[PDB]
């Protein structure tokens, strides 16, 4: 690669005296500003990359989706498609339909082929004479675009006994992640695994299985259960790998709640990895999890203690209906999880 | 090459708290394999409450294999079939004739959806079958397909495994 | 003429003079709209460029070297002992020598800065190429001369820039090579670690050998064990540590602040950064053992500093332990130790990486 | 005519002739400003820097030889008495000849410095090459004259450096040759070290053969079992094994301590390093079967004492056993074994690594 060559423009001894191959004489690019872009930062050149400042542009929640459609996308569609706001209109309501069925990636580009799609539709019913007038509903959306991409949010509307939600990281996004435990059988005990669960979060449930049971003997002593059982622990979504030690607590909490019998509450959304003794560590990318507990409609979120900092660099209107619950140890989430 | 049925067959290996094993054969993937374990807990588990007298898949031990051996499969998405297998040999009760069902089944019970609809679609039709059991999940990927690949087909949309058993075994 | 007269100052070898020659004739039987013609005159043009026999005027006093060296960074006292014996030695024999040497240690302590003080101690040019993850050994060594658009080796692109034969070359992350398939520029290092191949190097571009020898070469690295065992040979293991907590507010106070300060086009009047500010951001938004951490969260507080004052807000920014989470926000880390009181059955260690 | 003249000191074979003549005579109906002008002078270049015939006077004198291979190393019996051997060959003979041998033993132990001492004690011309961690054919071989920077193989490289037909070519670390993914590069090393096919060796680029018998192949590696079948069956395996801590004192006292002085730039007088020192060097500072680390140990004992006589701290420096520490630090191998009395259980047992 010619880096070299892209060295002298950015050299500040090089700008004065630019000493171009086909121009003999120099030209002054002292006084020249200089932009530069990037995608992803594995394979951005080191060597090079001391001489820039590196700065992060991070993606759209759906809320800035919905304003940058509304003011940028739809006006600037509208106009290449040739057509006219008093013949297509898109609503606002139809606009956070797309942007939460269709495109729910980190980019933008994603949103102008879908906005460009409905007006190139419905440019073709005003030429055709289908309609005078073409309008969008959520209904009608189907035909306008195609396949809905996520339909459904919330696997369990009501969490059974064993059944936890947890909190997940994904490249399109948040995703919510339950955890399900059962009785494989009707001496020692023992947990199967299954779900493509990576060795990292393979170890953590086995790390989780251990304090539930050693939280058992100091809280309910008579309760023989997570000693002496065989349990089946699942994450539903067999053929997506999962991976990271995320879900700890949340693995705890599906283990206590089988043992009790006891659902957790309907809205609860844990997130941490747990140690041995039962301390909550810090677990990164909390800005798409807590979205994507906003999605799934859960009121109150639990995350560790040392979260405090990433959750509240969020913004107000991320954060604004979720009661946040930060926790050092887990039987802090325990008393959460079982008010009574 | 347009998509193809296939069959899960499962039988007795063998003829006092142990327990029953199942071992699996065919050239399953990883996913398959994990999800007969996730079919076979659900199965015991719901045989519980189905009938605490029966005590066929506890104590027994299940072989479970697929006829097509040479060929790998893969995907979850023979999550409830090996469910109503495992079912019908403990209950001794064939199946309804000419019933072929797909769908992720998670231990709980809630039958997740599964892709490939077209291909799984047109492959029942070839093998002349009468009803069709579907995700409810997948309930748009079935309308969207053309209208002649959809008529003479009994379709059920279902989210729980306990509506397939009801139209697995009638009675 | 021009080419020729550029020529006389320079002690050119006679194997360089041979080639020089006998492309001059080629480029004299040639045409002025030739394209082979503007690759000879590219080719002559380098050749001529490229400094021979040209050496720096070293600097052979141990007095102020020593004061350069104590005034630019703090501690290193293992590296700034290797350079005063390497000075010292260069005065019993008389002329200039060149080493090779090693600087590993945890990221951001201060291996590529001190190399920097170091050729300004010895009066030397610096030069700085990395081969973090190398995947092709055209950057050593250029491409061969035939090739369109071809261009000599990084090391020799150094002695145009530098103008003289005694540079001092500073390589990155030696422990991070690439090993690569279709090509590995590995042999080239090791024949540059050799002192008698250092001697004699050859290009592809430039068929002429140049004098690599009596030239300071400096390697930075992490963790030496991933370094190839015919690397860890030919190189002088001079050991550059972490920091401890007061040691970094040194550093701080008397070096990161007043240097970000200067980037950011303030002087002392203007913004002010207390000693305890500076000891919660060690503890509490720092946790490497170097300062590059600490170096950004400087820069960034500066920063917001400067737009504070020309946009209206103030005139003087004072960063006091009170309003600092106004510049930088909550802290990062808040516990110094997962436990504090060890229940029974856990047991501190300690651990050790790159 | 330039070419001729370049021909007409060698003596050149009948197909050498062949090929040079009926080229010649396509340069002159050949257009100088064409691309192909620069392939065909580029090829006929290579031919003339071929030294045809050329060899150099040979040293035959044993008592000669057995004084240039002492006063240079000590030790290495089983070297020593081959190059002897090889020197009575010659002499009977009445003419020059070719050996493929290959010295194995452990790293540090002579093995590269007493093939500079053979070539000086048999008059040849020396060059080195490495194949460690080697994937590429083309570079023993070549490529095509069709292909753009397209150059001989490194063969061809040794005998237009050296100008004579008997060389002693060092191949080092054949015990680390790279797999080759696409071709091992071991295969094309058979041609050039079968003594069959040595006295035709064709490469790409070069048409003609070059008579590559006559040629001494000394070959470098660190274990036998690595090296391929093929290229062990047609090599000479001889062991070079590291010294007691009785020949490391010798090896340091003579050779060692004057040849690090002399890097360093210290007399006799200046800087003296007693048996004393040197045998608590190799005892408690380097745990090693050769002497590549104790020479590391010296030169930092030299380097220091150095900056001690220029700052004027001590106008001439003894090191002595006392005062060792000051110039190395504390003793690195402190144990010589980890039980002095083995408990029930525990049984000294013995290993060999590389
Ligand atoms: N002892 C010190 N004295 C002065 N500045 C220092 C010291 N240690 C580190 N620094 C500063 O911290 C930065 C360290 O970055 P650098 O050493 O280039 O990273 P790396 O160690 O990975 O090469 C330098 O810019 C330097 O200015
Ligand atoms: N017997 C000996 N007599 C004198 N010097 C020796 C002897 N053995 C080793 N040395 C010195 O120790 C160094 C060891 O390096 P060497 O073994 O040649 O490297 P390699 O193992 O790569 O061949 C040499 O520079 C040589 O000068």
């Amino acid at each position: 690669d010619p880096s070299s060559a892209l060295l002298e423009l950015l050299d500040p001894e090089q700008n004065a005296n630019f000493l171009d191959h086909y121009l003999d004489v120099p030209v002054d690019l002292s006084k020249v500003l200089f932009i530069c872009t990037a995608n992803v930062t594995d394979t951005i050149p080191e060597p090079l990359r001391d001489r820039m400042e590196m700065i992060n542009v991070s993606g759209y929640v759906a809320q800035e989706k919905l304003a940058i459609a509304e003011r940028y996308l739809v006006p600037q569609a509208r106009a290449l498609c040739g057509l006219d706001e008093s013949k297509a209109k898109l609503s606002s309501d139809v606009l956070t339909l797309l942007i939460k069925q269709y495109c729910r990636e980190s980019g933008v580009r994603n949103l102008q082929k879908q906005v460009e799609k409905v007006l190139r539709k419905s440019a073709y019913k005003i030429v055709s004479g289908e309609a005078e007038s073409v309008e969008v509903t959520p209904e009608n959306l189907q035909d306008f675009v195609g396949k809905p991409v996520f339909t459904v949010e919330r696997m369990y509307d009501v969490t059974p006994p064993g059944v936890v939600m947890g909190l997940a990281w994904t490249a399109m996004g948040g995703s919510t992640l339950f955890v399900e435990t059962s009785l494989r059988r009707p001496k020692d005990g023992s947990l199967e695994v299954t779900g493509q669960l990576g060795e990292v979060m393979k170890e953590s449930a086995r790390i989780a299985y251990t304090f539930a049971r050693a939280f058992l003997m100091q809280h309910a002593p008579a309760n023989d259960y997570l000693v002496t059982s065989h349990i089946h622990l699942h994450v539903p979504e067999g053929a997506t790998p999962k991976d990271g030690p995320s879900a700890g607590c949340t693995i705890v909490t599906a283990l206590l709640s089988l043992a009790m019998g006891r659902p957790v509450r309907q809205n609860l959304a844990m997130t941490g990895e747990v140690s041995l003794t039962g301390k909550i560590l810090p677990v990164g990318g909390i800005k798409e999890k807590t979205i994507a507990a906003k999605r799934a409609g859960v009121t109150c979120i639990v995350l560790p203690a040392e979260n405090k900092k990433d959750f509240y660099d969020l913004a107000a209107f991320i954060t604004e209906g979720l009661e946040v619950h930060f926790v050092e140890h887990y039987r802090e989430i325990f008393d959460i999880a079982f008010p009574d | 090459m347009g998509g193809s049925t296939l069959f899960v067959e499962t039988s007795l290996r063998r003829p006092g708290d142990k327990d029953g094993s199942l071992e699996v054969t065919g050239q399953l993937g990883e996913v398959m394999k994990e999800s007969a374990r996730i079919a076979y807990t659900f199965a015991r588990a719901f045989l519980m409450q189905h009938a605490p007298a029966n005590d066929y898949l506890v104590t027994s031990h299940i072989h479970l294999h697929v006829p097509e051996g040479a060929t790998p499969k893969d995907g979850p998405s023979a999550g409830c079939t090996i469910v109503t297998a495992l079912l019908s040999l403990a209950m001794g009760r064939p199946v309804r004739q000419n019933l072929a069902m797909t769908g992720e089944v998670s231990l709980t019970g809630k039958i997740l959806p599964v892709g490939g609809i077209k291909e799984k679609t047109i492959a029942a039709k070839r093998a002349g079958v009468t009803c069709i059991v579907l995700p409810a999940e997948n309930k748009k990927d079935f309308y969207d397909l053309a209208a002649f690949i959809t008529e003479g087909l009994e379709v059920h949309f279902v989210e729980h495994y306990r509506e397939i058993f009801d139209i697995a075994f009638p009675d | 003429e021009k080419f020729r007269e550029r020529l006389k100052e320079l002690v050119v070898p006679k194997h360089v003079m041979d080639v020089v020659d006998e492309e001059l004739s080629k480029l004299g039987l040639l045409d002025n709209h030739s394209s082979e013609f503007n690759v000879t005159r590219n080719y002559l043009d380098w050749l001529t460029s490229i400094p021979w026999g040209k050496y720096s005027n070293e600097n052979l006093d141990l007095a102020r070297a020593q004061a350069v060296l104590e005034e630019d960074h703090y501690g290193m006292e293992d590296v700034k002992k290797r350079i005063l014996e390497f000075i010292a030695v260069s005065q019993l024999r008389g002329s200039t020598q060149g080493k090779i040497l090693c600087f590993y240690g945890p990221p951001g302590v201060g291996k590529t800065s001190i190399a920097r003080s170091i050729a300004r101690a010895l009066n030397r040019e610096y030069f700085r190429f990395s081969v973090g993850g190398m995947t092709d050994v055209a950057e050593i060594k250029g491409h061969r001369r035939t090739y369109v658009g071809a261009m000599p080796g990084k090391i020799i692109q150094c002695l145009k820039k530098t103008k003289t034969e005694n540079p001092l070359i500073l390589i990155d992350e030696v422990d991070k090579i690439g090993r690569g398939y279709q090509g590995d520029p590995s042999s080239a290092l090791l024949e540059l670690l050799d002192p008698e191949q250092n001697a004699n190097f050859l290009d592809h571009y430039l068929d002429v050998p140049v004098d690599l020898s009596k030239v300071l070469f400096i390697c930075t690295a992490n963790v030496t064990d991933t370094i190839p065992e015919p690397l860890r040979d030919r190189m002088e293991m001079i050991n550059v540590s972490g920091y401890v907590a007061q040691e970094k507010l040194a550093i701080a106070e008397r070096y990161l602040v007043p240097q970000a300060r200067a980037l950011c086009g303030l002087d002392e009047s203007k913004a002010k950064l207390s000693s305890d500010v500076l000891t919660l951001l060690i503890k509490q938004y720092c946790r490497e053992s170097g300062v590059r951490n600490l170096q950004k969260q400087v820069e960034k507080v500066l920063r917001k500093s400067a737009y504070k004052i020309v946009s209206g807000e103030a005139e003087s920014v004072e960063v006091t332990p009170e309003n600092l989470q106004d510049f930088v926000g909550k802290p990062v880390f808040t516990v110094e130790r997962m436990y504090d009181v060890t229940p029974p059955g856990v047991v501190m260690g300690l651990a050790w990486t790159a």
